[PDB]
């Protein structure tokens, strides 16, 4: 059907594909944060 | 052994070796385990691995 049975050498492989989708987002999020012009204008003030 | 290096140092050296191993793909032997030498980079990779 549309569902695919996978075996554990793309099971794992679709693991660390996860993984790094998860960390990369996690670091433009806080790229797009450390990057705002909000920001900006605050640290300087501080 | 171990030991510890100055901060300022640490801010160059580190992050100077950092950006020497993304700008041109650098290759980094070191001695392996986490004792010493390698105990700073891999506080400089730790920083690394944050912003990069």
């Amino acid at each position: 059907g549309l569902k695919l049975f996978i075996t554990d050498d793309e099971l794992k492989k679709v693991h660390d594909f996860e993984e790094q989708c998860i960390e990369e987002y996690f670091r433009e999020k806080d790229d797009r944060f450390n990057s705002s012009n909000d920001e900006r204008i605050r640290v300087t003030s501080e | 052994q171990n030991f510890e290096l100055q901060p300022k140092l640490k801010q160059v050296f580190g992050k100077g070796l950092i950006k020497a191993a993304m700008t041109t793909g650098a290759w980094i032997f070191t001695g392996g385990v986490n004792t010493g030498v390698i105990r700073h980079v891999g506080d400089a990779l730790k920083d690394h691995a944050s912003k990069s």
